[PDB]
RNA sequence: UUGGAAAAGAUUAGCAUGGCCCCUGCGCAAGGAUGACAUUUU
């Protein structure tokens, strides 16, 4: 099967109900603080571990 | 996402690397200047 | 068969929301009822409608006294 | 039609035949398939057997007869087995149909009908 | 209160069509709407002192029925330079918005 | 000896670009005995099923089709143009000239994904597309 | 109709036919005035190009064609 | 009140219709058991 034609999204233009489910499968209630972060003054591991 | 989208989702953090270090990377020591002018700015960008 | 039954039931509604987010769509109404004590006070208004169009469609329909009377014949009398 | 499908059922008994098979259906009073009608043959729970003529080949329903007269219970065959399977809320053919005993199941006096019926069409 | 508005309605329906390509479509939009029911009135919102378009503009539609073919069928399709995006129309002028408030407060 | 198709005059290519409402027209320019014709049409005949629910591969020979050498400026081996609506999209590639491709690459991922940015900004209206590479450099290490 | 039909705009020449020496690829002439005394003038001045490769002829095409058959007969 | 000079429309989210199941009511189809002492209306 070829690709599909990359067309976006008309898009999400109603919200919560199903669409909440629809993102809790996936793209859920993440931390959203502190491990999307980085930190800039402070090294919080040793150094260079990564 | 494409493998395109991908690939430029993946060079947003060069980006904001590039858009970092743009004072001393943007400087006419680091790039011997064919000065453009930012169209519609002051800035000017030694360098493509 | 009962998956055929789940088809043919899901398609007539599938067509018949269509056709009435069609005649949304022409403009002939506004869309039906989507569905402290004054907000709902309005919705048990709204939801006494509600019902009563339920006992509406219930009361057409009904067999009202002696259509009753004809299908019972037409049960009872066969094709002798 | 096959000549050793007999007795065959015409047109208004294969109508009330299908609709007693698919009533029997609802009312989970009906084992489809040849093997699940020899067991309800073998346990003697089957008030009737249907058979669909228009198996090939028929021989591997007409050890049913047999079963059939072996047991005492009426035994009819209708004329395609793709009216038969959709009667019984199936959409594959089915070939064999046993519509069984309920416990004073409401069916009963439909089903002595039917038995009284087809047991005239073996004549 | 624009003396404007006047010319459409017969109770017929419109369609509201925009992101349409400024630089030209003044008629082009009658031209690909006119094969659908017989000659209608299509306009196209050009602003004045300027002679540029806004964008927007409104074919009025003789059926519902004829509305709802038209609409699916011309969604995106490509006129002028432009693909046409379609919706309803508003009209929301003072003899419904008048309505509208009192429908608020019950 | 390719199954990509060929114009054999400037009427064909004229309309095989006025053909396409929805799909890019790619459109290699140079001969098919050409080895960077050869390679780059190993990569669009390697791809060109794949991107077919968005673009269309043309193949144009020079000395059959001379008419646009001039306007194009058709003096390398392969030139691969891409239109899209009769619009030349051009590209920002980082060769120095955004028009035509002008080279033969070896990934044929890369010309899907040179392909895919043709039709996402060309449907989003840009006659000028931003390559998802920088092509200034070999990058062999 | 041309190429202009379509609508179009610029924004043989070839690489192909360049070559560093000899330059570009095809004759400048082969039009133009082509006769009676042009014919015998180039009959005259073939048979002069081939006179001058006359010094050595039997052993350049000797080796010439030894080393296309031998190397057709290689790779 | 009067005179006058001057993104090719995005993203995130909530409700409802939609799906499903149970039950109730109505209908459609088939049932089941039972109770009752041609002359005159032009």
């Amino acid at each position: 099967k070829p690709l599909p034609a990359p067309l976006d999204g008309q898009r999400k233009k109603r919200g919560g109900r199903r669409y909440r489910k629809m993102k809790e499968r996936l793209g859920l209630t993440e931390i959203r603080k502190q491990a999307n972060r980085m930190s800039f003054g402070e090294i919080e591991e040793d150094a260079y571990q990564e | 996402l494409t493998n395109a989208q991908r690939s430029g989702l993946n060079q947003i953090p060069n980006r904001r690397f590039t858009l970092w270090w743009s004072p001393t990377i943007n400087r006419a020591n680091v790039y011997v200047g064919f000065q453009v002018q930012l169209d519609l700015t002051g800035i000017f960008m030694h360098g493509k | 068969t009962k998956k055929e039954q789940k088809k043919l039931r899901r398609q007539t509604r599938r067509e018949a929301q269509k056709e009435l987010q069609e005649k949304v769509r022409l403009g002939l109404m506004p869309p039906p009822e989507p569905k402290p004590t004054k907000v709902e006070a309005h919705v048990r208004a709204q939801m006494a409608k509600r019902q009563k169009a339920h006992e509406e469609a219930n009361a057409a329909r009904k067999l009202t006294a002696e259509q009753r009377k004809v299908k019972k014949i037409k049960k009872l009398k066969e094709d002798i | 039609v096959n000549p050793k499908a007999y007795p065959l059922a015409d047109a208004h008994l294969t109508k009330k035949l299908l609709d007693l098979v698919q009533q029997s259906c609802n009312y989970k009073q009906l084992r489809k398939g040849a093997n699940e009608a020899t067991k309800t043959l073998n346990r003697g729970i089957s008030e009737f057997i249907v058979m669909a003529a228009d198996a090939e080949p028929l021989e591997i329903i007409l050890h049913l007869p047999l079963l059939c007269e072996d047991k005492n219970v009426p035994y009819v065959f209708v004329r395609s087995k793709q009216a038969l399977g959709r009667a019984c809320g199936v959409s594959r053919p089915v070939i064999a149909c046993s519509v069984t005993i309920k416990e004073g199941s409401q069916l009963k006096q439909q089903i002595q009908s039917i038995q009284q019926s087809i047991e005239r069409l073996l004549v | 209160e624009d003396p404007s508005l006047l010319e459409w309605d017969a109770d017929d329906f419109r369609i509201f069509c925009g992101d349409l390509g400024n630089e030209v479509n003044d008629d082009i939009l009658a031209r690909a709407f006119s094969r659908f029911p017989s000659f209608l009135k299509a306009k196209v919102i050009r602003d004045k002192r300027t002679g540029k378009t806004k964008g927007y503009g409104f074919v009025s539609f003789k059926d519902p029925s004829d509305y709802v073919r038209a609409m699916r069928e011309m969604n995106g399709k490509y006129v002028g330079s432009r693909p046409i995006k379609l919706r309803k129309s508003m009209w929301k002028d003072r003899n419904l918005d008048v309505v509208r408030k009192k429908q608020k407060e019950k | 000896s390719y199954m990509l198709p060929h114009l054999h005059n400037g009427w064909q290519v004229d309309q095989a670009i006025l053909s396409e409402e929805d799909r890019v027209v790619v459109i290699r320019f140079g001969h098919d005995w050409d080895p960077t014709c050869m390679k780059m049409d190993e990569v669009l005949y390697s791809i060109a099923e794949k991107v077919k629910n968005f673009a269309v591969i043309y193949l144009v020979d020079i000395t059959e089709v001379p008419d646009f050498n001039k306007m194009y400026e058709l003096y390398d081996p392969c030139t691969v143009m891409f239109f899209f609506r009769n619009k030349h999209i051009m590209i920002d590639l980082g060769t120095g000239n955004n028009n035509k491709i002008n080279w033969a690459m070896e990934d044929k991922q890369e010309m899907v994904d040179i392909i895919e940015t043709v039709y996402r900004g060309a449907r989003k209206g840009r006659g000028l597309v931003v390559s998802p590479k920088d092509y200034s450099t070999k990058y062999r290490y | 109709v041309p190429g202009l039909g379509r609508g179009a705009t610029g924004f043989d020449l070839n690489d192909t036919n360049y070559d560093e020496f000899n330059g570009y690829a095809g004759s400048l002439f082969s039009s133009g005035p082509y006769e009676k005394d042009d014919e015998e003038a180039d009959a005259i001045y073939a048979a002069l190009d081939k006179r001058m490769d006359e010094r050595r002829k039997e052993r350049r095409e000797q080796r010439e064609k030894e080393e296309i058959e031998k190397y057709r007969m290689e790779r």
